[PDB]
């Protein structure tokens, strides 16, 4: 069977987007949102400073 | 007199009419006699393993002068039991070990053997053992191999004409069918011609076959036609005219006979002609010229002078030819008669067709049918067509396969060979062309007499015949190349592939299957299913509307009734109750022998052919006290047009009423009451059923229950016992009495019951005790109740007080309704077990342990689990609680100040391990059984894996001391008896054993040397049981083997109560179901003139249409039932004396016509029969035959002695408003059993979980929290509505489009309801595989 | 796609890639080497073969997997097939918010309602409840709503009732052959786990209350919501789209509860009796009369819209039965009273449901249905309508026709016997012979079950219907027919048929006496036949349904007239005996055209474009026109579908 199953999973940089689009906010406030979320490890702090 | 002290307890009235004559058989035999033989050590090698051996066993190499044979073949001892196997997983089998032998002989000898290697057996490959119910344990779990229904190797002269011919003509062909090898057929064309057909590949000439068989055009034609003397010397033409011979045709002109003209010119053919000719001597008779010109010439004449080809084989005769033929060849010339009335030619029109004439150039044609390329050269079409069928390592059809070609051509040797032969194809298409002129009838497929069955056991010796011809060429290769050794005989026998090849037979096949364990009746009819699909026969459902029909010859060898209703109907049977297996491959049947009038007990099997011939009587028939009918005439069968026929005409009878019935629908009360859908439905339904925590005996039964009870290998028995002197819930001991004791044992019998284990169909399997203390049990007496048992009494239901009534629309039209007591008294209750399982898959970056210490959770979830992770027994778990601390290793890594810092500070983790822990799935709520744990050999973690090991150790030492003890009671009481009358009291013997003194001297000759003799045997005896208490130890904790990846295993069960509730699909036994829709309470339920509320309201208006009167039938007998046992359990309450209640029970058994001869007061106590009203207090058992029940005038007569209205009905009271209902309505008991369809497993909603990665679409039917389909048929229901908007939704919204999902849930979060469509992703992966070959596409603007 | 970790084992994919990918690179780098030409020939020929292979294998070769024969699915195999890529995607992707939903009864819950369970609620809303979580300041977080809502609070499941109140849900059955098979309700919460579906909707859904599985649906959008409302609701669809007949019929318990209500032995208690209608009820349920009661009087108030748009009132004084005063409660005020008085079986009451539709209106009829159904799960439940053994008699006549019968097939037989009649002739005979016996029989049966039954009265001969439950329902119409009778209390009749024949000897017995071995035998070749053609069958319509889709698909409508005056003639179909459908309903939604005529010169009836609304084909009929001349389908020239001018409705509007 082609796809098998092939289940797409959650991810947890995944799970941090999906509340980052219903949180509420700006474009401004959204990119600067996926630009950090962007920058997270799989321990969960984030690699790159804030400057 | 029926003693039947298991029975004794309650014994149920039967209404028998008819006499039983044959009781029933094992109903489990076809199952285990074949794998006994197939596995037996026979001296003659017709079946079995010395059947498959002896046929290519024998190695020759190419000429080498080596040779390798085998002296016998012994079975090995089973490693593990039953049991073992169902725990550990591995698959119960038994080694097979044949000793050998190879002998190699020196050159210039003619067969001068120098040495032989016959000292080592070699080991090849392990034989799965069957169980004593006919089932394997193969992988722990329990599968069965349905026997399958096949065509019989041999000829069939099918018609295959009709609407298929499209010519409005009729065909006659022929095929001969082989077991092994290519197939023959001989085709008959709309034109006359036949055509041979091999492998169902383009056709061949019709005497292609004949000229590749070393036949000349001359034999033929003097073969297959005969040839008269055609004498014209002379110019007389005069022909040798014989009337009995050859008639029937108008004279032209010029016709004598004798002298004197007989027949006219010109008149008719007449019969009185004919007898004057024949009455009379005719000789050669005067004919004119023109019956030259049609008739065609026999063999090739040549002339006396020369030799030219003048006059050929099969060619007309001509006028200007006549001449020169009568001048120069001869003046006789032999040739042919061609009447198109009675005969036809078919093979002289097909002679001129072949293209080839000699035998090499016809050699060729059939290679080249068979290959396309690669012509021969005069060596590989013989060999091939040699090798092709009348070889005899390569075509070996069989035995039955010999017998039926003899028979079919009226042959009175049945036994031949194996090959085929060129007078056996002659006779084949001489039949087949008298067939087609006419001479007989067709074949018929659908009839039982050219079918037939095959078991396990042959199936196993074919499967193990094909895994040993190929390792025979390994061996034939090994002993070919470098003879020039003497190795051991391991050459080149592997085990490997017979192995591998018998159990990809066993497991994974598709007639062995997994088998039903939610009822003993699903088990035991399961284990006589007979399928047509498989390796043969039908290779699909599909192509078939006559095979599925009941042929006439279904009588009493296969079931009518019982087969699935699905698109597999009439290709699933079932065997009947006295249904046995003919020598060969058939089905039989019983049958008594009637003579002159009288019938005598004794049986005769029949078969499908000699039931045709006879005169076979019916099971409704009257009789007298010696054997004689009552009424003259009788109705019988004769050959499938049943008609009356008179006392001196029957030859044969049948033996009962449930001959045509199988075991499922012959537990159906009153069977002949209800229709044929409605019947089979039932029966397909009842074998869905699922066991309940408190089994309860029906009411309304037939009596076969018992029997399917007792053979179905389901509750324990006592075998050879007298008394039991322990009763345990788990555990029974008998003592058996000296009679049927042998020297050489304790003389005790144990049984361990199975308490609450895991079965195929996730059931609980549970067996209740009998025996209570110290009871006289005999032999062949149950003495625990398995699943849905009674007393030994199959008992799946129970007995619900239902009446016929609409309720409210509640019963609109198969809805049931179910009052509050139901559900409060636990009736109905259903158990279930759950496995979970988790490995540990030892990875690179380190092995995994399950320590309890996973990082990142709570304490109250760890608040269950013990020390090595695994939680207790006895405990609850509900959602997704963890059971199995598991934990994965991750990669070591550099300095890492982050993470230095955060293990100086926390420690104990370092990141080092991931929660991988064993959790229950969503929707999952129980309580734990029992943990397993399985740790391979060369890990000796054993954190707490030694608990189970100890119980085990525990478990068996208290069963194996028991006999050790008795044993050494027994000797110290031989020893404290032999020391009698010699000065020594008991007192010294009972205080200290002391070994009788040693031998102080109370006889100083004898009494010394007995005592030394009972201390060496007590000392023999004390190393036995050291010896066997060590090796059961060190066959409990050896260890097993898992797989290379997997570390260990830790496995757990778990219980789960289901009660019931609305939704569940409740039914009987009568093909009728419900679905329950409403749970009232005790109140709004009717009630009776006596306070009395009914339990189940069912819906009256399904009677008329289904013909479902055995319902109504089933209620009355109940409620008659439970009237006598309602009256029984007040006089009990009264606590009256036992002479009146024995004198009821009395009146109340021979109540009815001479069906049973059973009386109180004579052989039961005044003891028993307490016990007896004690047991049947709830309900009079009541057993009705299949076709012998009892008759309405029976059952209302029974309703006058309990009380109660002959009539049946009764007046009710609303609960709701306490008015009186108008119309009485019939109230009774019905036996309703539950099926495994609960609400419980088909509820499944989601509204987002996890889509997949092709085509982005949602997992499905329940597979991780999965969703529904939606169908063409739906979007076309959408499109007739008009709406496009729900179908863009259905698209877009809750389809594949990624970048919609998101958007809509956001709308709807935030309250927007606004649609963004998209694109669909299926619609760019299509785009993609197009794009993926040579074929551009794009979407414009 | 890893099986077992180790080893991902891609397959039927990339085998084949690699494949030719070696078998390229091989073959490049032999070329450039100065091979032989044979070699390098047999290198091009398999890498021919590898593609090939890779496009179609199905085609030419075979290439299989390991220890597997089966064939791999080619880029090819995945669009073509049964699992191809042409495959469930038109609305055959999987869906999201449905699942396997069980089918319980309905007998309250009226027809805009459906019982949903709160179990399979609150999780198809989910979106909707954290919302609604959000709004009411009851949740400052997603996660705060997330975990009140796992948490299962009394807030989550009134925010669940508030929110559930105002959306309508759809159904839908797995099998599903019309436009019928998706209908849409109003969701109630039940503490169950089983939707409970309405009864008179059962129909529809052709469900008969046995195991099965529903298919629901929920729109999020506010125009799948109106399309639900407004087309897919069960109060739209009464007519049906193929026909015309009303799809909402009672057949059930129902109709047996009316007939039985309306009904009078000879006089029940209180026959003098007479009161004003509402007083029925009042004497019923405490004491003075029963339901049976005849030549009851009472004033009944009609109500006849004789005026345009209005409607008038009418006191009568007729004599009636105290069930149809009852009844006539319920009845709305434009229905006369001729029709609740009547023995009011199956037919009756869908001729009353139809007339209410027609003459009031939509809603009208649907409370009209509503309250029968009600009435008839009380009355049904009241009468109680119990069965028996003693409930079906058998006539005492079968032992001498059966007798008779035998006598006539010996004479027969010493006839065949005697050598004057041949097998064919004595066959015919005795199969009439049987044919004719079990027709009287059948005819004693249904004498001895039709309206013999003697009351005590003054002339004491008083033959009335009599009340056998079997009887009442095969006269009513409830369940059951007459030839189903005919096999429980006379004979089975031939019900001899192995492949085509008939035997001789028919089986001359019921369920009520018992059966024997080979009549019990033989009776199951017939029931064996249907069942084997039904499962045969039923994928034959459904491919069939399939084609007649995919073939008629592209038809709409997109003009309002064709403005041609070619058309088809229509006539009644005259053939055989007598009339099998004449000039009534084959022009009933058709549109005539101008070729309508009188039958007198210079004479017309109608003009050109009309429409046969439910008067002009009674002015057609009472003329005896024959033959219409009546546009239609393709000759009205639109070059796009079909005009609107020449379909009429044929639908529930």
């Amino acid at each position: 069977l082609p796809v098998y199953q092939g289940e797409t999973t959650q991810t947890l940089q995944d799970y941090l987007m999906w509340q980052v689009e219903l949180t509420p906010f700006t474009d401004t406030d959204r990119a600067i949102a996926t630009s950090i979320v962007d920058a997270v490890d799989d321990t969960g702090y984030l690699t790159i400073q804030i400057e | 007199m029926v003693y039947s002290y298991t029975e004794k307890k309650r014994i149920r009235k039967d209404f028998g009419k008819r006499p039983q004559v044959l009781d029933v058989p094992y109903l489990l035999s076809i199952q285990l006699d074949s794998f006994q033989k197939f596995i037996e050590q026979d001296p003659e090698g017709q079946y079995g393993l010395e059947a498959a051996f002896r046929s290519v066993f024998p190695i020759q190499s190419y000429s080498g002068n080596s040779e390798l044979q085998y002296v016998s073949y012994r079975l090995g001892e089973p490693v593990f039991d039953v049991q073992e196997c169902q725990i550990r997983g591995v698959t119960y089998s038994a080694p097979l070990r044949v000793k050998l032998r190879l002998v190699i002989y020196e050159r210039e000898a003619p067969e001068g053997t120098v040495k032989d290697i016959k000292e080592q057996e070699v080991y090849m490959g392990e034989i799965p053992l069957m169980t004593d119910n006919g089932t394997f344990v193969i992988n722990g779990t329990e599968r069965v191999i349905v026997s399958q229904l096949h065509r019989s190797p041999g000829v069939f002269f099918d018609s295959d004409k009709g609407k298929t011919h499209s010519s409005g003509k009729v065909l006659y062909n022929a095929r001969i069918i082989p077991y092994r090898g290519s197939w023959l057929d001989f085709e008959f064309d709309p034109k006359d011609n036949l055509f041979v057909r091999i492998d169902r590949r383009r056709k061949l000439p019709a005497t292609i076959i004949l000229r590749a068989l070393n036949y000349t055009t001359e034999q033929i034609l003097d073969l297959f036609f005969e040839k008269v003397i055609f004498e014209i010397r002379d110019n007389k033409l005069q022909m040798e005219l014989v009337p009995e011979r050859l008639r029937g045709e108008t004279a032209s002109f010029d016709i004598e006979a004798n002298g004197k003209v007989y027949v006219e010119k010109g008149r008719r053919i007449t019969a009185r002609h004919i007898r004057q000719l024949e009455k009379d001597d005719v000789k050669l008779i005067e004919v004119p010229v023109e019956y030259i010109a049609g008739k065609v010439v026999a063999k090739d004449y040549i002339d006396e002078s020369t030799g030219e080809l003048i006059c050929a084989a099969n060619m007309e005769l001509s006028l200007d030819l006549l001449a020169k033929l009568s001048q120069s060849g001869h003046k006789r010339i032999e040739t042919l008669f061609t009447n198109d009335l009675d005969h036809g030619p078919y093979i002289s029109e097909t002679l001129r067709v072949d293209p080839t004439n000699d035998r090499l150039s016809a050699l060729v044609e059939i290679y080249r049918m068979m290959r396309p390329g690669e012509p021969p050269t005069r060596e590989a079409a013989e060999s091939l067509f040699e090798n092709l069928f009348f070889s005899e390592d390569r075509y070996d059809l069989s035995a039955v396969g010999r017998m039926k070609f003899n028979r079919s051509l009226l042959r009175e040797e049945i036994e031949g060979s194996g090959i085929l032969s060129k007078d056996d194809i002659i006779d084949v298409m001489k039949k087949l062309i008298d067939i087609r002129n006419g001479k007989g009838e067709v074949d018929d497929i659908d009839h039982l007499g050219n079918r037939r069955i095959r078991s396990v056991g042959e199936m196993a010796e074919n499967q193990f015949r094909v895994g040993l011809v190929r390792v025979e060429r390994a061996v034939k290769e090994r002993l070919s190349l470098g003879d020039l050794d003497t190795l051991m005989p391991q050459d080149m026998i592997n085990a490997k592939p017979i192995s591998a090849a018998v159990k990809e037979f066993f497991g994974s096949s598709q007639l062995s299957q997994f088998m039903d364990q939610n009822n003993p009746l699903s088990e035991i009819t399961h284990k006589r299913r007979i399928s047509a699909l498989g390796p043969g026969g039908l290779t699909r459902e599909r192509a078939g509307f006559e095979v599925r029909d009941v042929h006439p010859t279904h009588y009493g060898r296969v079931c009518p009734i019982e087969t699935p209703e699905g698109p597999n109907i009439g290709l699933i049977n079932s065997l009947s109750v006295y249904a046995q297996t003919n020598e060969y491959g058939f089905l039989e049947t019983p049958y008594r022998k009637v003579t002159d009038g009288v019938v005598t007990d004794e049986i005769h099997y029949l078969s499908a052919i000699e039931e045709g011939n006879y005169v076979i009587a019916q099971a409704n028939s009257n009789l007298d006290e010696e054997g004689h009918f009552v009424e003259d005439l009788v109705t019988c069968r004769s050959k499938g047009e049943s008609s009356l026929f008179s006392r001196d005409q029957v030859d044969y009878m049948d033996v009962s009423t449930q001959q045509v019935v199988s075991v499922g629908a012959s537990l159906i009360p009153f069977l002949e009451h209800d229709d044929a859908n409605r019947a089979l439905m039932g029966a397909n339904m009842q074998r869905q059923a699922v066991p309940t925590l408190r089994a309860d005996k029906p009411l309304v039964g037939t009596g076969m229950e018992r029997a399917v009870a007792v053979d179905s290998g389901v509750t324990a028995v006592a075998k050879r016992g007298g008394v039991v002197q322990y009763v345990d819930a788990s555990r029974i001991v008998i003592k058996v009495n000296e009679d049927e004791m042998y020297p050489g044992e304790a003389g005790i019998d144990i049984y361990n019951l199975t308490k609450y284990t895991r079965s195929n169909q996730n059931t609980c399997i549970n067996q209740m005790p009998c025996v209570s203390l110290g009871e006289p049990v005999e032999r062949g007496d149950v003495l625990a109740d398995g699943p849905s048992t009674d007393l030994g009494e199959l008992a799946l239901g129970q007995n619900m007080r239902v009446a016929f009534m609409p309720w409210n629309g509640y019963n609109f039209e198969d809805s049931i309704l179910v009052s509050e007591r139901v559900v409060q008294e636990d009736r109905f209750t259903t158990i279930h077990i759950q496995e979970l399982a988790c490995v540990s898959r030892d990875t690179k970056l380190g092995p995994e342990e399950i320590t309890a210490d996973i990082p990142n959770v709570g304490e109250a979830a760890l608040s269950k689990l013990d020390e090595s992770g695994i939680v207790y027994i006895g405990a609850e778990v509900t959602g997704g609680d963890i059971l199995v601390g598991k934990v994965t290793p991750k990669g070591e890594t550099q300095l890492t100040p982050e993470e230095k810092l955060l293990r100086a500070i926390f420690g104990e983790k370092a990141s080092d391990v991931k929660d991988s822990s064993l959790r229950v799935p969503n929707g999952v709520s129980g309580t734990v059984i029992d943990v397993q744990v399985f740790t391979r050999d060369g890990v000796e973690k054993d954190k707490r894996a030694l608990e189970i090991e100890e119980m085990q150790l525990k478990q068996a030492k208290k069963d194996l001391s028991e006999e050790l003890q008795i044993l050494e009671a027994g000797l110290f009481s031989r020893i404290r008896a032999v020391l009698v009358a010699g000065g020594v009291e008991a007192e010294k013997l009972d205080k200290l054993p002391r070994d009788r003194w040693l031998e102080l001297g109370l006889t100083d000759e004898e009494k010394q040397n007995q005592l030394e003799q009972l201390a060496e045997q007590y000392d023999e005896l004390k190393h036995e049981f050291e010896k066997k208490l060590e090796a059961k130890r060190r066959k409990i904790t050896q260890g097993d083997d898992l797989a290379p990846g997997v570390l260990k295993i830790v496995k757990v069960y778990l219980a789960v109560k289901r009660r019931i509730q609305p939704g569940d699909k409740m039914a009987g036994r009568h093909g009728n179901k419900g679905v329950i829709s409403k749970i009232n309470p005790i109140e709004d339920m009717p009630y009776d003139e006596n306070g009395t509320p009914v339990d189940i309201v069912l819906n009256p208006l399904g009677v008329p249409s289904r013909m479902n009167i055995g319902q109504i039938l089933e209620t009355h007998l109940g409620m008659a039932a439970k009237g006598i046992g309602d009256k029984i359990n007040a006089m009990l309450k009264q606590q009256q004396e036992v002479a009146k209640l024995r004198e009821f029970i009395q009146r109340a058994y021979d109540l009815g016509a001479d069906v049973r001869q059973k009386v109180d007061l004579s052989t039961f106590s005044d003891e028993e029969v307490m016990r007896l009203a004690e047991n049947l207090r709830k309900g009079m058992p009541i057993a009705t035959p299949v076709f012998d029940g009892a008759k309405e005038a029976e059952i209302k007569e029974l309703l006058k002695l309990g009380d109660l209205p002959t009539s049946g009905q009764i007046r009710l009271y609303d609960g709701r408003t306490g008015e009186q209902f108008e119309r009485p309505v019939t109230v009774g008991y019905m036996y309703m059993l539950k099926l495994n369809h609960l609400v419980d497993d088909k509820m499944h909603a989601r509204s987002t979980g996890s889509y997949s990665l092709v085509t982005q679409q949602p997992l499905g039917g329940k597979a991780q929290f999965g969703g529904q389909r939606f169908g063409e048929m739906e979007v076309w229901a959408l499109e007739a509505y008009g709406a496009a908007y729900t179908l863009q939704e259905m698209l877009t919204v809750k389809s594949d489009d990624v970048n919609g999902r998101t958007k809509m849930y956001k709308n709807i979060v935030d309250g927007n309801h606004q649609m963004e469509p998209g694109m669909p992703e299926s619609f760019n992966v299509l785009l993609k595989e197009i794009r993926s070959l040579g074929i551009n596409i794009e979407l414009e603007d | 796609v890893p099986l077992d970790g180790g080893r991902f084992a891609t397959s039927d994919l990339n085998d084949l890639y690699r494949r030719v990918i070696n078998r390229n690179n091989r073959l490049k780098r032999l070329l450039d080497l100065a091979a032989p030409d044979i070699i390098v020939r047999n290198e091009k020929r398999m890498l021919q073969e590898a593609v090939d292979a890779l496009l179609d294998n199905g085609r030419r070769g075979r290439a299989i997997t390991g220890s597997n024969k089966r064939p791999l699915k080619s880029l090819a195999d995945m669009i073509k097939g049964k699992q191809g890529r042409f495959r469930q995607n038109l609305l055959g992707k999987r869906v999201d918010y449905s699942g396997r939903s069980v089918i319980t009864v309905g007998p309250y819950l009226r027809l805009h309602q459906c019982g949903l369970p709160k179990k399979m609620a609150l999780e198809l809303f989910k979106p909707f409840i954290y919302g609604k979580l959000e709004l009411r300041g009851l949740a400052t977080t997603i996660k705060a709503a997330k975990k009140m809502v796992e948490r299962e609070e009394a807030v989550v499941w009134d925010i669940l009732d508030e929110v559930i109140r105002e959306h309508p849900v759809l159904l839908n059955r797995a099998p599903t052959l019309h436009r019928l098979g998706i209908q849409a309700f109003e969701p109630v919460l039940i503490e169950g786990k089983a939707i409970q579906l309405h009864p008179l909707v059962c129909a529809a859904y052709n469900a008969d209350f046995d195991g099965d599985q529903m298919a629901v649906h929920v729109p999020l959008t506010l125009e799948a919501q109106l399309e639900a409302r407004a087309l897919m609701m069960s109060t739209n669809n009464i007519l049906s789209p193929a026909n015309g007949e009303p799809i909402i019929v009672p057949s059930q318990d129902v109709v047996l509860g009316l007939y039985y209500m309306t009904r009078d032995c000879v006089n029940a208690k209180g026959e003098g009796m007479v009161l004003t209608g509402p007083k029925e009820a009042e004497r019923l349920y405490r004491s003075g009369l029963a339901s049976l009661h005849a030549r009851v009087k009472v004033r009944i108030t009609e109500y006849e819209k004789d005026a345009n748009g209005e409607l008038v009132a009418k006191t009568s004084l007729k004599d009636t039965t105290v069930g149809r005063a009852i009844l006539w409660m319920i009845v709305p005020k434009g229905l006369p009273y001729s029709i609740v008085n009547q023995a009011l079986g199956k037919k009756a009451i869908s001729k009353m449901l139809n007339t209410c539709y027609r003459i009031l209106g939509l809603k009208p009829t649907v409370i009209f249905a509503d309250q029968i159904m009600y009435t008839g799960f009380a009355y049904a439940a009241r009468s109680g309508a119990s069965v028996g053994i003693d409930d079906m008699v058998i006539p005492e006549k079968k032992h001498e026709i059966i007798s008779e019968a035998e006598a006539e097939v010996a004479e027969i037989q010493e006839q065949f016997q005697s050598g004057l009649v041949t097998a064919g002739e004595r066959y015919n005979k005795v199969i009439d012979i049987w044919a004719a016996a079990n027709d009287r029989v059948s005819k004693a049966m249904m004498d001895n079950l039709q309206t013999e039954t003697v009351i005590n009265r003054d002339g004491q001969e008083e033959k009335q219907v009599s009340f056998n439950s079997i009887y009442m329902m095969a006269d009513s119409g409830a369940r059951g027919s007459a030839a189903q009778i005919r096999q429980l209390a006379g004979m089975r009749g031939l019900m001899a048929k192995p492949d085509g024949s008939i035997i001789e000897t028919p089986i001359t017995a019921n369920f009520r006496e018992g059966l024997n071995v080979l009549q019990y035998f033989i009776s199951t070749h017939g029931a064996r036949k249907g069942l084997a053609d039904t499962a045969l069958k039923t994928a034959n319509s459904g491919y069939l349904t399939r084609r007649l889709v995919d073939v008629a698909q592209d038809l709409v409508v997109t003009e309002d007239d064709c403005g041609t005056h070619e058309g088809i003639m229509m006539t009644p179909v005259i053939e055989g005996g007598d009339v099998k459908e004449p000039l009534r309903d084959r022009v009933l939604g058709r549109v005539t055209a101008e070729d309508v005529l009188k039958p007198g010169t210079a004479d017309i009836l109608v003009p050109r474009n009309t429409l046969l609304h439910e008067q002009w084909c009674d002015l057609l009929e009472e003329n005896s026109v024959d033959a219409v001349k009546v546009r239609s389908v393709v000759s009205c020239d639109t070059d796009f579908g079909v005009c609107a001018h020449c379909y009429g409705r044929d639908l529930a509007r």
